[PDB]
């Protein structure tokens, strides 16, 4: 049958990336945000990102360098509402208003959420275990919550996180002025992944390196003692454990390779999984802890902690973003 | 292997150890009650009480501001109150 | 066993003042300004 | 443009119907054991 | 000998390991950890800064700090026999003693914490990579405790030791030096980044291509640690990532030192830049972007947008954030946008 | 123990997989626990409540749910007696004690395996016939519970309807909407900006007859699965396991969390105002609103006043023309409420309704819902983050869609985790690759 | 510094008289502001009308004067516009607009002399700051 072979080469172990039901809509959905990522960063025009007709340039050709560069998110007069090329009159009007932004977006979240599902895909084909695809779950969904999810709290795609590197910083700033993320658990939990995930990754690492067991001379390099598809474990468990059981406490080390592992994985992703509910969750404005002005005095006065300093600041950012768009006193869009 | 004391498991098991601790362990948690509820904490540390962070009309904060004589410009200021 | 060892002390400069600052943390929360 | 929505439109009824189509046609079997 | 016979007995197996390096770190550590929970629990920071910051007077635990030494101290080493505190403890406190104490006590026990790392190496019989890869903490802590306020006018702009405290240093950072801006700590955030990402996706490999060699569902049981084979499969998580990402790892101790290398470099490059910041030697602008921004008021950037954030920080946070200033703004100083 | 099924303390309810009498008697146990919360939550809720301040100002979810179903309220939202909240928490509450009582004895006195007790209780997963008759019973329980709602909106009291004459009130439902094109039309709107997918449902009408319609199409679904057993074209598109059903539910599960979450964000019909706060939107649309009317009051001409961006600083158009709210709240163009809609012409808000009819009511809740957005800290201080202490309130619908969107998160992440591993066990190297017949290492290399 | 008689110690009329509220007393007009008043008007200002803050300084030019515990009782009672041209109960809360204001109703005589002790208390403790807005943050 003509269908059966196209199945069967969709779904090929011996091609060299893997295809998959799941690639048949990963390739061409990331294909075209790729495309057009770099078209919109060298040439696009400016985009008036905020609705108040003061548009914001964004690529390399009109006075950016790749640090300032950015997709300039889509306008604050279009909000939530779905924004193709067909729904303008014009591609100098998609332009002004940040078509491209969404183009890339939503092809992009449909791409990626994709490779998640193409990741138990070979997995399954290949006789593996399946949860890989459920480690990406964690940066993915902190991808969702910048691009799809903060912007649905808040109520426009013109709030989602700038493709570009300033535009992220942009985000964070304003984030943390409006919700005070920094005194938010979700956060500092994401904060305890990624600088714990740093450290454990540090950790394993030397200790791995450091207990390699001496199969070369020391005219060549030490990796050069492994070869691919060795049925001898490469470095001596034993002497690692006894190192670093020795360097806290015994019972503090790990002397299963498996129980090991298995905390390399669940410390950083289960605090990116926080962090990402973090944005997600700030989305509906449910904010960081706020503590201004809770010390006071016996009669009355306030004494300030550092809680009531980093009010100051957040203050200092709140009342200069987006510095033309409010009218009215209460920052609640 | 196991290093040579005797394990957490069977001291925090045994019977000995809750004669002592039942006792010790509270007692300490009632030493750092006193601590601070004879107000002797605020005094050892120099902690000023809700009471003593300004004079009856002032607002100004009082900040060290010279290196050498600090020691008697924090006293000056605690003479204000 | 021994009774008093270097993990002994180790876990008594760790822990006699932790509990003795838990209790002043306690009677703290009753300070009323 | 209206030409334009009615092509992505069939380009994309086109791969969705590869994604259904194909993940129906017997992917349980599709392992190696 | 005496040096042979105390030799025997700082090297012994106990349940903690001491040591030579032990006369150094456990006092220090224990001192440095022991001031933290002293000040966070009991002293202030009303003479210093203006604040409070213990448990005693009201703070919970992510306000508390032991603060910064006021600026008029200078870089005084701040020795409770010194010439500000005169061996009076209350007052030692009162001035921000316990700050350097915890920072010098600290920066000694990093010391030997790093030596302890030599000491057991040596005597178990392993290469000492584990404390080279601490190098990239005590760079960092080097650089920020005690370099960056060395750089600038006093101990008084070094991070104070608190959790709110800390993120204040974050805001600080971004609105006077533009720290975000800078391309070493951009290095950085790709080595802490990337390291997490090393860390995830290394354990779910593993532990997604094990062996079978159990029968057990919790396939933990079936790992003995003086084992000789591997207990996952290189080939099959070699061909998976191959077909999945383009490239996959082939050697398992390049692996390993792939991930030492990542995360060590990019401490060590955020280390670098804030040397830099000690100095004010910032990546705060781009110059050809002011001079378009200067004659074209209809240029606007997210790095435009960033300095006005910037600027808006520095002015609403300073008066009460740099006290020994005596800041007094007039309202119609403050930069604002209408409405806000 | 574990050396007996495989599984760990930490994995010890998956050793419930294959003993379907203790199974059923966790099942029983955990629907007790949520019986047991909500009869409990609600007393709690009652026993707080203060009838003189609205609902969202006190912290409160179900009573909210409760008085939208009709029961305890008068006009406008106002509470005028308790005891039906009462009833209902005392009435769960006493139902959980019934199903703890059943679920702990199924637990571990009852037989562990009902397959030798009864051949009408006791299922294999495995037999695709039994499953669909199970499923096809709980279909019909469904169908049933669905129609209970259109019951308790026709004929027994009716439903809150914020959007009634005069000012909401309870109403009687007495002609729900079965037009297909109008119930399958929601189903068929886009999830976009000025759409809204069902969420956008802003009728009791069209919601009392959706429920007719699911309500029909269940139980009839229900018989069908009882007398087919499923098509060969299912046999060989699906994994026939316990884990696999489990995780075909925690993928339900979860795409129902996130639509339960922009349910409460964006709606305020079958989520009525009065009783959960202001939406987002809407609170945003009430400060233009009420800065409007200060400023006309004072003098100014609303719809030629120019802001600094020149766009109008009270009234702009949309990017279809329509006249709207203007200033930052331009996003929010898209919002309705009964407080509003009076303003509304054809073409927008109609700029002479705006200068002659505004009523003090309406003032008065613009006012009451400018001040009562949808923002708060996670201690519950109202306002933005730079906001001194003063205000103790989140809003209800801040604290159900954030948690119930952590939730659907949670389950998407479960649905991954269990439909992975049933694919595995399902092929037999869900324990890890056998080393004498490694895949990989029999298929050719890439290069 | 404490709570001190001499803080506690406001106008009670427009002819000089004087009131010492207690600390229990002070107390109670702080949990009731909260209560009934803050959500338009925290720390002294007027969410819904930035222009007429909570100051003493601005009660005072107000009419009939609202900067002792009479005026601000009958402000309480039967609100005016600045100049008192208006009464404006409609759309603020007022014991006279309980029904319509439902935090209103439950407000004894002497819960309003509490309340207004406390809007006339506050800017002796915190000076600037009450009114100020999120300058003085
Ligand atoms: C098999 C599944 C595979 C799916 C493949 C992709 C299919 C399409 C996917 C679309 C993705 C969501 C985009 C829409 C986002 C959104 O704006 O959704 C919002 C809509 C609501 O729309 C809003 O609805 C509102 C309705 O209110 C209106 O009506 C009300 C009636 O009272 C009021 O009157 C109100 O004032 C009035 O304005 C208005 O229309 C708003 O303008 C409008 O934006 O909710 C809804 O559609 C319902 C919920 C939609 C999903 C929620 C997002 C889920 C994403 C989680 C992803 C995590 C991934 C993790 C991986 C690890
Ligand atoms: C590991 C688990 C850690 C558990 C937390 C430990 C501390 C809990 C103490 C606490 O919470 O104490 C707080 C309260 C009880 O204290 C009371 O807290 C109240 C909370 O405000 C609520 O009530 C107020 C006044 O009535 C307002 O109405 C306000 O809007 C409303 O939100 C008031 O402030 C009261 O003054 C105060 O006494 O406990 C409660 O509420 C009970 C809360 C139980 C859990 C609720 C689940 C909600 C899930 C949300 C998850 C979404 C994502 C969140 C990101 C994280
Ligand atoms: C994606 C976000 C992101 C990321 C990944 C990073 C990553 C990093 N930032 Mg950056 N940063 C960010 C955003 C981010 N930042 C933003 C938006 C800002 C605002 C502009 C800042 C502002 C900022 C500042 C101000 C600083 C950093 C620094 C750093 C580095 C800190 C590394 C570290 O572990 O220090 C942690 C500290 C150490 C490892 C020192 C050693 C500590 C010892 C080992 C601890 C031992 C404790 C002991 C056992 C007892 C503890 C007990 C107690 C808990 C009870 C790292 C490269 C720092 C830097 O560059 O330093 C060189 C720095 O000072 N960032
Ligand atoms: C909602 C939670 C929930 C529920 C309903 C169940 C239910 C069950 N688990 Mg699971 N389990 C859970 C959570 C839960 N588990 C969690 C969180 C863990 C991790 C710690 C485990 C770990 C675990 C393991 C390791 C095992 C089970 C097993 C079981 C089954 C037998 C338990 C047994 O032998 O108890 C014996 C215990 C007792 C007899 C003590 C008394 C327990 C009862 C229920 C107390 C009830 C109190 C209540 C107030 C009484 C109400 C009275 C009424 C009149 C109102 C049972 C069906 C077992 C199994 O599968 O066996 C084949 C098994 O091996 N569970
Ligand atoms: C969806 C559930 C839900 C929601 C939306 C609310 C919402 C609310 N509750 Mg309620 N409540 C709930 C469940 C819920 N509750 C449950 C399950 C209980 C039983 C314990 C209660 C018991 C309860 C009481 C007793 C009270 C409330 C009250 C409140 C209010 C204040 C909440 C607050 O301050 O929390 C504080 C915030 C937290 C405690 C943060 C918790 C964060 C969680 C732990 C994160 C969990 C993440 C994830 C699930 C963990 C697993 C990860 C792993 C898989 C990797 C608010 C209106 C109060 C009120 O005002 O009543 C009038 C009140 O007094 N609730
Ligand atoms: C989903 C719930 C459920 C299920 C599937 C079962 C299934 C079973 N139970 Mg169990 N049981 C349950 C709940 C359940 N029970 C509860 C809640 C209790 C506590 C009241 C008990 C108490 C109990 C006892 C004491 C015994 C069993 C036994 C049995 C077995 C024989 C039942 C029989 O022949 O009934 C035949 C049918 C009937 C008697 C008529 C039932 C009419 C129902 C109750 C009308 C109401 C229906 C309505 C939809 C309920 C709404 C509930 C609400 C929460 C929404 C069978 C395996 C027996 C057993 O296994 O002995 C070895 C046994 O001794 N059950
Ligand atoms: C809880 C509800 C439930 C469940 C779990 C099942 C489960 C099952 N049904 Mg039953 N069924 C139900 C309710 C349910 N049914 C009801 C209420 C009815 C009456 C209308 C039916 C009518 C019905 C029929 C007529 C048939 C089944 C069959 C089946 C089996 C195959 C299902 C399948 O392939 O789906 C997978 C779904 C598809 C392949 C559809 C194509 C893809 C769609 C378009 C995806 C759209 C999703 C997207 C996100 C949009 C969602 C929102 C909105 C726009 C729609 C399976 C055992 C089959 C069987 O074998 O019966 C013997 C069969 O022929 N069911
Ligand atoms: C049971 C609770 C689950 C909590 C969420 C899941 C935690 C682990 C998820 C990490 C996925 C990593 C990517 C693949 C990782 C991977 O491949 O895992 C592999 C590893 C071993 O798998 P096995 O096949 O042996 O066991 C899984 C099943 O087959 C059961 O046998 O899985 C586990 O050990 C799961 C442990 C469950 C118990 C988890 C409890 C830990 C969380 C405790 C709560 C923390 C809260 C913190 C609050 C601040
Ligand atoms: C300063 C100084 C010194 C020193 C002293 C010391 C050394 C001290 C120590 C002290 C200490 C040593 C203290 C301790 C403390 C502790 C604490 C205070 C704790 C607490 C805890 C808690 C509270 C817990 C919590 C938690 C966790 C974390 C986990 C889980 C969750 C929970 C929540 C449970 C000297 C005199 C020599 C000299 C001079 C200076
Ligand atoms: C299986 C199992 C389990 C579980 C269990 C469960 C989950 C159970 C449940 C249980 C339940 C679920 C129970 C319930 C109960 C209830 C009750 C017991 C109630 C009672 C009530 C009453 C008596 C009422 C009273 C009243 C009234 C009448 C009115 C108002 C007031 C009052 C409240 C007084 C566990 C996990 C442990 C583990 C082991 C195994
Ligand atoms: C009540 C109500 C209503 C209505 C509702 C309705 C009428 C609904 C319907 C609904 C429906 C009617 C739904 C359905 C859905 C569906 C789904 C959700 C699907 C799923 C699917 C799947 C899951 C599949 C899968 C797959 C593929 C894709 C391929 C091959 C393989 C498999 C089979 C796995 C309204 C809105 C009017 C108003 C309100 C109230
Ligand atoms: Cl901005
Ligand atoms: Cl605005
Ligand atoms: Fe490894």
């Amino acid at each position: 049958n003509l269908w059966e072979r196209f199945c069967n080469w969709v779904t090929s172990t011996d091609n060299r990336l893997y295809v998959g039901w799941f690639g048949v809509i990963m390739i061409p959905t990331l294909l075209a945000a790729t495309i057009c990522f770099v078209i919109a960063f060298i040439a696009a025009p400016p985009v008036d990102i905020d609705g108040i007709r003061e548009p914001v340039s964004g690529s390399l050709l009109y006075g950016n360098n790749i640090i300032t560069g950015a997709v300039v998110p889509s306008s604050n007069a279009i909000g939530l509402h779905f924004y193709p090329i067909w729904e303008a009159a014009s591609l100098d009007e998609w332009l002004y208003n940040g078509g491209p932004y969404q183009l890339i977006i939503f092809h992009f979240l449909l791409g990626a959420s994709c490779y998640m599902g193409r990741q138990w895909e070979l997995s399954y084909r290949l006789g593996m275990r399946p949860w890989i695809c459920v480690a990406y779950s964690a940066p993915l969904a902190s991808a969702f919550a910048v691009f799809l999810i903060y912007p649905i709290g808040q109520g426009s795609f013109s709030d989602g996180m700038p493709l570009g590197i300033s535009g992220t910083f942009n985000f964070m700033i304003v984030f943390q002025a409006e919700h005070n993320i920094l005194m938010h658990p979700f956060h500092q939990l994401g904060v305890a992944g990624v600088f714990g995930g740093a450290l454990f990754c540090a950790m394993h690492g030397s200790l791995v390196t450091s207990s390699l067991i001496r199969e070369t001379t020391e005219t060549e390099s030490a990796n050069y003692g492994y070869k691919f598809g060795q049925e001898e474990e490469t470095y001596n468990i034993v002497a690692a454990h006894g190192y670093f059981g020795r360097l806290i406490f015994q019972y503090a080390s790990f002397n299963n390779s498996r129980s090991l592992h298995f905390f390399l994985a669940a410390w950083p992703v289960v605090g990116v999984w926080f962090t990402a509910l973090g944005i997600s969750t700030m989305a509906f404005n449910l904010n960081g802890f706020n503590f201004n002005h809770s010390v006071i005095d016996a009669k009355g006065n306030v004494i300030n902690t550092w809680a009531d300093i980093i009010n100051r600041a957040n203050l200092g950012m709140e009342v200069m973003h987006e510095r033309n768009a409010h009218n009215f006193p209460l920052d609640l869009a | 292997g196991t290093t040579g004391e005797r394990p957490f498991s069977d001291i925090i098991t045994s019977v000995r150890y809750w004669v002592i601790h039942s006792i010790t362990i509270p007692a300490l948690f009632i030493a750092g009650w006193l601590f601070v509820s004879t107000g002797l904490a605020y005094d050892v540390f120099g902690t000023p009480r809700p009471d003593s962070y300004y004079a009856q009309e002032q607002r100004s904060i009082p900040l060290v501001t010279d290196r050498f004589e600090a020691k008697q410009q924090v006293e000056t200021f605690l003479e204000q109150l | 066993y021994p009774i008093f060892t270097v993990r002994w002390v180790a876990v008594h400069t760790l822990a006699v003042p932790t509990i003795f600052f838990l209790g002043a943390i306690a009677a703290m929360q009753f300070i009323q300004r | 443009m209206e030409t334009l929505k009615i092509t992505v439109y069939i380009v994309v009824t086109f791969f969705v119907l590869l994604f259904v189509f194909g993940f129906l046609s017997g992917d349980p079997a599709r392992n190696p054991k | 000998g005496w040096f042979d016979i105390l030799d025997d007995w700082l090297k012994r197996d106990r349940f903690v390991f001491v040591g030579w390096s032990g006369i150094l770190l456990f006092p220090c550590a224990y001192l440095a950890l022991g001031g933290w929970l002293t000040g966070t629990t009991f002293v202030t920071s009303w003479y210093t800064h203006g604040l409070a910051s213990s448990y005693l007077e009201g703070c919970n635990f992510l306000t508390v700090a032991v603060s910064t030494p006021a600026n008029s101290m200078g870089h005084s080493l701040l020795l409770l026999w010194g010439p500000e505190a005169q061996g009076d403890f209350t007052r030692w406190c009162q001035l921000g003693g316990l700050w350097t104490f915890i920072a010098l006590h600290g920066a000694f026990g990093l010391i030997g914490f790093m030596l302890r790392q030599f000491e057991i190496a040596r005597l178990v019989g392993v290469r000492p990579y584990n404390a080279i890869a601490f190098s990239a903490p005590i760079a960092v802590f080097v650089s920020v405790f005690l370099i960056y306020p060395l750089g600038q006018s006093s101990w008084f702009f070094a991070p104070s030791f608190g959790v709110a405290a800390i993120f204040r240093f974050l805001l600080f950072f971004q609105g006077f030096h533009n720290w975000t801006l800078n391309p070493f700590h951009m290095m950085g955030v790709a080595g802490v980044l990337g390291g997490a990402l090393l860390c995830a996706i290394h354990g779910a490999t593993v532990e997604n291509t094990l062996f079978q060699d159990g029968e057990g569902a919790s396939t933990f049981r079936a790992f003995n640690p003086t084992q000789a084979e591997e207990t996952y499969s290189m080939v099959t998580a070699n061909r998976f990532w191959s077909q999945i990402f383009g490239i996959a790892f082939s050697n398992k101790r390049w692996l390993h030192f792939f991930m030492l290398f990542v995360p060590v470099t990019g401490l060590w490059m955020s280390a670098i830049g804030v040397v830099g910041l000690a100095l004010n030697l910032r990546s705060y602008d781009f110059i050809s972007q002011e001079i378009r921004a200067a004659e074209d008021p209809e240029f606007e950037t997210f790095y435009t947008k960033n300095l006005l954030l910037n600027e808006g920080i520095r002015a609403w946070m300073a008066p009460q954030d740099q006290p020994h200033e005596n800041f007094v703004f007039p309202e119609e100083v403050l930069p604002r946008g209408n409405a806000l | 123990d574990q050396e007996s099924s495989g599984f760990a303390w930490w994995a010890g309810n998956a050793r419930l997989i294959n003993l379907s009498g203790k199974l059923l008697g966790a099942h029983v146990a955990h629907a007790g626990l949520i019986v047991f919360w909500a009869g409990a939550m609600t007393l709690f809720e009652l026993a707080h409540f203060i009838p003189e301040k609205p609902m969202y100002e006190q912290g409160l979810i179900l009573i909210p749910h409760i008085a939208t179903l009709g029961w305890g309220v008068g006009p406008g939202g106002e509470v005028v007696d308790t005891f039906p909240f009462f009833v209902v928490g005392v009435v769960h509450l006493i139902s959980s004690a019934v199903l703890g009582f059943g679920g702990v004895y199924h637990a571990i006195r009852g037989p562990e395996t009902l397959e030798e007790y009864s051949s009408f209780f006791g299922y294999d997963w495995k037999d695709k016939n039994k499953m669909t008759t199970i499923l096809g019973f709980h279909l019909i329980v469904l169908g049933i519970g669905a129609l209970l709602l259109v019951a308790k909106a026709m004929f027994f009291g009716g439903l809150y309807d914020t959007w009634a004459p005069g000012g909401g009130d309870v109403r009687v439902i007495t002609n729900p909407t079965l037009d297909p094109r109008v119930i399958f039309g929601y189903l068929l709107k886009s999830p976009f900006g000025g759409e809204g997918w069902i969420v956008s449902v802003n009728n009791l009408e069209d919601v009392v007859g959706g429920h007719i319609w699911i309500g029909l199409i269940c139980i009839a679904g229900g018989i069908w699965h009882i007398l087919t057993t499923p098509f060969g074209w299912a046999r060989r598109a699906f994994i026939w396991s316990g884990e696999a059903y489990l995780s075909y539910s925690l993928g339900a599960l979860s795409m129902m969390g996130f639509i339960a979450t922009c349910f409460v964000w964006f709606n305020n019909t079958v989520y009525p105002s009065e009783f959960y706060g202001p939406t987002g939107p809407e609170a945003s649309q009430a400060q233009a609103m009420t800065f409007l009317i200060r400023d006309q009051k004072l003098g100014a001409n609303v719809g030629s006043a120019q802001g600094p961006t020149g766009l109008g600083k009270y009234l702009m158009r949309s990017p279809t023309g329509e006249i709207i709210f203007g200033g930052e709240t331009m996003r929010f163009w898209d919002f309705r409420g009964p407080w509003l809609e009076p303003l509304r012409g054809p073409n927008g808000l109609d700029l002479n309704k705006i200068k002659n009819d505004i009523q003090p009511w309406q003032e008065r809740r613009a006012a009451e819902y400018m001040t009562h957005a949808p923002l708060g800290s996670l201690n519950s201080v109202g306002g933005v983050a730079t906001e001194i202490n003063s205000v103790n309130f989140v809003s209800p619908r801040s604290w159900l869609a954030t948690s119930h969107f952590v939730l659907a998160f949670f389950f998407l992440v479960g649905h991954l985790w269990h439909a992975g591993r049933a694919r595995a066990a399902a092929a037999g190297f869900e324990k890890g690759i056998d080393r004498e017949s490694e895949p990989v290492l029999s298929m050719p290399s890439l290069d | 510094a404490e709570l001190t008689p001499e803080v506690l110690t406001v106008p009670l009329n427009s002819e000089g008289k004087t009131i010492t509220l207690t600390e229990k007393q002070y107390l109670e007009g702080k949990r009731l502001f909260q209560y009934a008043c803050a959500s338009c008007h925290v720390g002294g200002i007027t969410k819904t009308n930035p222009s007429l803050d909570l100051r003493t300084e601005t009660l005072a030019l107000a009419t009939p004067p609202r900067d002792n515990i009479e005026g601000l009782v009958d402000y309480m009672k039967n609100p005016t516009t600045y100049d008192g041209e208006q009464e404006i109960a409609e759309v603020h809360p007022s014991l006279r607009s309980a029904d319509i204001f439902p935090k209103m109703r439950n407000l004894t005589e002497k819960d309003l002399v509490a309340i207004a002790g406390h809007i006339l208390v506050e800017p002796k403790i915190l000076g600037d700051k009450w009114g100020g807005g999120k300058v003085y943050y």
